[PDB]
RNA sequence: CGAUGUCGGCUCAUCACAUCCUGGGGCUGAAGUAGGUCCCAAGGGUAUGGCUGUUCGCCAUUUAAAGUGGUACGCGAGCUGGGUUUAGAACGUCGUGAGACAGUUCGGUCCCUAUCUGCCGUGGGCGCUGGAGAACUGAGGGGGGCUGCUCCUAGUACGAGAGGACCGGAGUGGACGCAUCACUGGUGUUCGGGUUGUCAUGCCAAUGGCACUGCCCGGUAGCUAAAUGCGGAAGAGAUAAGUGCUGAAAGCAUCUAAGCACGAAACUUGCCCCGAGAUGAGUUCUCCCUGACCCUUUAAGGGUCCUGAAGGAACGUUGAAGACGACGACGUUGAUAGGCCGGGUGUGUAAGCGCAGCGAUGCGUUGAGCUAACCGGUACUAAUGAACCGUGAGGCUUAACCU
RNA sequence: AAUUCCUUGUCGGGUAAGUUCCGACCUGCACGAAUGGCGUAAUGAUGGCCAGGCUGUCUCCACCCGAGACUCAGUGAAAU
RNA sequence: ACACAGGUGGUCAGGUAGAGAAUACCAAGGCGCUUGAGAGAACUCGGGUGAAGGAACUAGGCAAAAUGGUGCCGUAACUUC
RNA sequence: AGGACCGAACCGACUAAUGUUGAAAAAUUAGCGGAUGACUUGUGGCUGGGGGUGAAAGGCCAAUCAAACCGGGAGAUAGCU
């Protein structure tokens, strides 16, 4: 239930190998905006995939 | 024994005019044509490759797509192989329907069973709980005692215990063949079949009996 | 196991789930667009579709079995005089859902759920 | 279906009128007796006078059951009690003259062919 | 399915009689033995349906010989050679599973007009 | 004794044979069935209840058998606490007495979120020497190996009779494990109805909310056993006890010193699954990448422009897949999910109207209405034109080989 | 027998089985008459036994409804 | 010791159902209890149902399940009546 | 009329489950007993430690009781770790 000997920073290391972030692989480009979005969402003004969809 | 592959339609019913109901297995069976023949020479075993349907047009890679040209026939699902017996040779045109499957009696099929995730002891491996009253506190399903006292101090291998049963190769043998439709390319089985409508199957010969 | 079921919990039980969906049709109908998570949206577009091919047909029967539904006679007038002969001509399809980003306040996907003819 | 603490009716004119299976006979570890099958059992309640007495223990062949026989067609014959007919423990043959109600027809071989023959009515 | 619910209507009986829970019911089954084979009739209320096909089958209750007695007959069954209504019974539900409670004057069902 | 939880019970097992059954054989005071003993053999299996805290034991019923032991007299960081073995009280005894009695009697807190090793699953990185998509060969490992009852051989052999075969087949069975819902049902608080109290929709009607899904009746898909299909080798090799053939030592004799041959659920295969991290990193099929310069530390060196192919990755709809990972099928040249059409299936003749009845209610519309997860379709909605990783001919020596 | 070591003393009842229970036999290791002897209707969250109903307590578990456990975002201990 | 499922004396005491300050739904009035969003693995906690048997489980009917209200009929041994 | 009966507030804790670094240094849920009297409760006062009180458990005397708490002898003593 509880640790007899203390560990390593080593196996605190290796522990902490795999929790490691990752970033978008490619942000996407409007069609007739010209501004950088996430893939397959909506831009932060209100455009997807040229129409706009959201007019305030 | 050059066994086949289909794709299971389901479980029905057929009614003998003698008044027997017995449990049929609808298996739809395709003209598995060809892909490759490995000879005793190049591969050392002797066998083939079979691969049935088209199932697309523009989802096959460049290496299947050389790998179908260059035996002739068209696209098709995953190749499936087959160890053939001796004495028998079959060209790299010709396919196979289900006619060989006439003149047998029992086969057996092989599929991917149904997978039930990570399921506890009392299903995958059949234990038995204990009592759910006089005194019991939070020990109901579980296993509960796996090694002994500091000898060996451990838990021995293969040791049954909460694992992930299911979705795992299983084969069900001697199943009697009461019907070959060759017309409407079909087999039935006796049922009992491993998997869920709609899935992969490989039927043979049986080598049991 | 889960093998071919449907309908989602959402982490609540089914008065608290179909209470919760009726305000949000409700909502949606009046609103003709609203912003929720995808998860509880993409039940949305499962429970207003079928009153929208129900509203298609005026009938004294099918305003009461809406009103059962929705226990809201301005929702469902409003329903059956304008949805039903703007989408009567659309078989099936009658929502639209749109990822916009996450929510800044518990980090989760979230949407836009609209009618196809908003504007 | 009959196992051991199972209280069952009996079926011929013997004298006992509740009887409860005490054994299941036929293989080691055999949970659950069908229709013909062979279970010991003890007398829980007789007539005053008859050919048998409270307390006997004595074999018996059950005839019915509310689980019921499953046909090779499917169709299952169930009924609303569970009864079975005495039998002596080493001539394996009925004591009683009579046979109430009806049976069926899975007790049809060469053991009980004089039950079926006392049988009012064979399913 | 169309593999399914073609090889599972070749084999039908397009002769079945239109019935309902509630109306009594005398089937004819083949029972054989020996070297022959015979007719035996079974005569009763009719309880539950269940129809999905070739799987279809209804369950028939009988009081005989003072012990009630319920058969599963399959629909489409060769040994189930004929069916015959000999009355109609007016019943709100479908399943008919509270005649097991009743016995003598009160597992009775009325008349259905027309 | 700066703390190793002790009886017994439930779950879970492992090993040994001094073997309970099955399997093989010898001697029998073995006529046969059926027995006694010994030898070889651990592959499998090895009961349910009453008594008492059980271990042990007695009894009742079965089985082919209900084996003996080691593993802290296995297993309380898996569980209880019925006994012992705290604090209360009594009984009988002991002692003037406080109080004691493996003597009895009623009651009497069992605490821990897993650091490492141990085991079951499932992933990330890299390797395998250009980068890929597949099929596998199979070094090796793991899973099963139980057996009862009748029929023919037969009332044959045997036996005066009573009784009753070995060898070899067939059928039906029980306990297991695997796989499914074609049937039987269970669940199916997401489907349809019955009904009570109360509140609300301005009021009747019709509804919705709460009162355990309020209480209930059935029931689609899925999951399930109590449901149905399968299996316990058939065989081959070398063998244990043990039968022998040919045989001298030892002129005989002897199964052995040479050789030959039979011989078990024991061993390897034969049945199934995993399986190239098998670093000894393997085979086959199909693909893709065929531009130039500059630099010093002249070498498996570095940098610049173009190139970015096969393929992979990522994102969205999702799944018979799934804790998260991971594994299917699709992304407009499309049925992947939602919606819709029709059908199937469940519940039960929906509301609204007219009639009959003073009324509660029934009738016709109407086997109607609704119908979650089911089935055939349907781009109506959501699956983006892109962009991102992955290279540009793949080291040295030697060997056969064409120049 | 709240009392008996021999003891699971013997007999009969209850179940197929009853070291528990009931009524007797009296061999009272070591009952016994106000540290009271025997009964006693009612009473008791008092001990034991039996019977009828009842049910997942069990053969033997299966499904479902919610809260945790699993993932993501914010905060963020512990015994050792 | 806490913005703690603990404790704290009195006063006012609505409608219907209901014998009742029991209990259900509501009025005046007050709150959603200072982490949520996903998926619906094993196991834990609170529950619902269940084919056949019905205490065979257990040290022990522990737990669970079961009865449950009004009026009437009718109710045994014993007994201090 | 009952140191009466069923049953609410009120008083108490007989069983089970959860909880055991918990919501809580004894609690929560489902059951439970008394509930017109030897009852319960608010306020104020008295009983002061070899003593108080105790329908009697070596029980309570401010989460500490086979001799309460604070300050002194007192750095008591310790052949003991
Ligand atoms: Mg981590
Ligand atoms: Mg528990
Ligand atoms: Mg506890
Ligand atoms: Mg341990
Ligand atoms: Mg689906
Ligand atoms: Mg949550
Ligand atoms: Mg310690
Ligand atoms: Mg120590
Ligand atoms: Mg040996
Ligand atoms: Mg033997
Ligand atoms: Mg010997
Ligand atoms: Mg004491
Ligand atoms: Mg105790
Ligand atoms: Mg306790
Ligand atoms: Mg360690
Ligand atoms: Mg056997
Ligand atoms: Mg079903
Ligand atoms: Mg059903
Ligand atoms: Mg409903
Ligand atoms: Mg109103
Ligand atoms: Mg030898
Ligand atoms: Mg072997
Ligand atoms: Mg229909
Ligand atoms: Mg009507
Ligand atoms: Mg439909
Ligand atoms: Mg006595
Ligand atoms: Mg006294
Ligand atoms: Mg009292
Ligand atoms: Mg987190
Ligand atoms: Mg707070
Ligand atoms: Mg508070
Ligand atoms: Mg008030
Ligand atoms: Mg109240
Ligand atoms: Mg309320
Ligand atoms: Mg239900
Ligand atoms: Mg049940
Ligand atoms: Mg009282
Ligand atoms: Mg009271
Ligand atoms: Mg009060
Ligand atoms: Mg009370
Ligand atoms: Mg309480
Ligand atoms: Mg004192
Ligand atoms: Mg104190
Ligand atoms: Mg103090
Ligand atoms: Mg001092
Ligand atoms: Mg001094
Ligand atoms: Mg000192
Ligand atoms: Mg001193
Ligand atoms: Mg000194």
């Amino acid at each position: 239930a509880v640790q007899q000997n203390k560990p390593t920073r080593s196996k605190r290391g290796m522990r902490r190998s795999h929790d490691a972030l990752t970033a978008v692989t490619s942000l996407s480009v409007d069609k007739t905006s010209g501004e950088k979005h996430l893939r397959h969402h909506i831009t932060a003004d209100g455009y997807y995939r040229g129409r706009k969809v959201i007019a305030k | 024994m050059i066994g086949l592959v289909g794709k299971k339609v389901g479980m029905t019913r057929i009614f003998t005019e003698d008044g027997v109901s017995i449990p049929v297995t609808v298996i739809e069976v395709e003209a598995n044509r060809v892909t490759q023949v490995k000879d005793l020479a190049n591969d050392g075993y002797r066998a083939i490759q079979v691969t049935t349907g088209a199932k697309k047009a523009n989802r096959v890679t460049k290496p299947e797509a050389g790998h179908f040209a260059k035996a002739g026939v068209e696209a098709g699902r995953g190749l499936w192989e087959f160890r053939l017996a001796e004495g028998e040779e079959f060209t790299v045109g010709q396919s196979i329907s289900v006619e060989l499957f006439a003149d047998v009696k029992k086969v057996d099929v092989t599929g991917t069973s149904k997978g039930k995730g990570f399921a506890g002891t009392v299903k995958r491996w059949n234990f038995r709980t204990q009592d759910a009253t006089h005194g019991n506190s939070l020990s109901h399903r579980v296993p509960g005692s796996i090694g002994q006292n500091q000898t060996p101090g451990k838990v021995f291998k293969g040791k049954k215990m909460a694992g992930q049963m299911g979705n795992e190769r299983v084969t069900v043998q001697s199943l009697d063949v009461v019907r070959v439709d060759a017309e409407r390319n079909l087999l039935l089985v006796k049922g009992a079949v491993p998997g869920a409508t709609g899935s992969d199957l490989i039927v043979k010969p049986a080598v049991k009996a | 196991m889960r093998h071919r079921k449907s309908g989602r919990q959402l982490n609540r039980n089914s008065s608290h789930r179909q209470a919760m969906f009726r305000n949000m049709a409700g909502s949606l109908v009046r609103h003709e667009i609203i912003k929720t998570t995808l998860p509880k949206a993409k039940e949305l577009r499962r429970v207003v579709e079928p009153l929208i091919t129900l509203a298609k047909t005026d009938s004294v029967a099918n305003r009461r079995l809406a009103f059962a539904r929705t226990r809201d006679n301005e929702i469902v007038a409003k329903l059956f005089n304008e949805l039903g002969p703007r989408f009567a001509s659309r078989a099936g399809g009658y929502t639209r859902i749109l990822k916009c980003g996450f929510r800044a306040g518990d980090n989760a996907p979230m949407a836009y759920i609209e009618l196809v003819d908003r504007s | 279906m009959i196992q051991e603490q199972t209280m069952l009716n009996v079926a011929d004119n013997s004298g006992a009128r509740r009887v409860m299976c005490i054994k299941v006979l036929g293989g080691s570890h055999r949970r659950y007796a069908g229709v013909g099958d062979i279970i010991k059992i003890t007398i829980k309640e007789a007539i005053p006078r008859g050919k048998v007495k409270k307390g006997d223990v004595l074999k018996a062949v059950v005839v019915r059951t509310k689980k019921g026989v499953r046909r090779p067609d499917g169709s299952v014959i169930r009924f609303d009690g569970n009864a079975c007919v005495l039998l002596n423990n080493n001539s394996e043959q009925p004591i009683g003259t009579r046979i109430f109600g009806p049976v069926t027809r899975e007790l049809r071989s060469e053991k009980f062919m004089k039950i079926i023959s006392l049988a009012p009515e064979v399913l | 399915s169309n593999i399914i619910k073609q090889l599972e209507q070749e084999q039908m009986k397009q002769d079945v009689p239109s019935f309902r829970p509630g109306d009594t019911v005398e089937v004819k089954v083949w029972v054989v033995e020996g070297s022959k084979k015979r007719l035996q009739a079974f005569e009763g209320v009719v309880i539950a349906i269940r129809n999905r096909g070739l799987h279809s089958a209804f369950t028939v209750r009988k009081i005989s010989n003072g012990e009630g007695v319920e058969r599963v007959f399959q629909t489409h069954s060769p040994v189930v050679d004929s069916i015959s209504v000999k009355r109609r019974g007016a019943v709100r539900k479908a399943k008919l599973y509270y005649l097991r409670e009743r016995t003598g004057k009160a597992a009775r069902i009325k008349e259905r007009l027309n």
